[PDB]
């Protein structure tokens, strides 16, 4: 499962959870994909589950 | 309930969202805030965490101006009782 597969999966509009920050941005696991979260966006769950608008950036790991 | 958890984040986000005007002028900047939600769902109090203080007031302004429903119940206001917000703008 590639970053190209990812890439052409749809962005949503939900709650992801084991959301984790790298620098300013928050990132989830997905589909075998890393989802970014953009938009407004509401944490909960000590900020590790986080509803809003995710899109695939590339492949797990 | 985990979908009235996920509903009632979607009407926060959207609520907020009508309040917060010229959202792509920020696109690239980053604001995170932390609010005190009352049990009616007005807000109690919002602090800045952090991010761009152009956006940061922005974001600050369409959340004290929103109009933040009741919680579906109070199982739901407890998870939202002390949300954080991420404002990144695209």
């Amino acid at each position: 499962t590639t970053d190209a597969e990812c890439l052409s999966k749809p962005a949503f509009d939900g709650t992801l959870s084991n959301v984790w920050k790298e620098g300013d941005s928050r990132y989830a696991n997905f589909e075998n994909c890393i989802y970014e979260l953009s938009g407004i966006g509401i944490g909960y769950d000590n900020d590790t589950s986080w509803n809003g608008h995710w899109t695939p950036v590339r492949a797990a790991d | 309930s985990g979908a009235d958890i996920n509903n009632y984040a979607g009407q926060i986000k959207s609520a907020i969202e009508s309040k917060f005007y010229d959202a792509s002028s920020y696109a690239g900047k980053t604001c995170t805030l932390r609010i005190k939600l009352a049990p009616d769902g007005m807000l109690l109090d919002i602090k800045p965490e952090g991010g761009d203080p152009a956006l940061c007031q922005a974001a600050l302004a369409a959340a004290k101006l929103a109009k933040i429903p009741k919680p579906p119940s109070q199982a739901v206001y407890e998870v939202f009782k002390n949300a954080p917000l991420d404002f990144k703008p695209a």
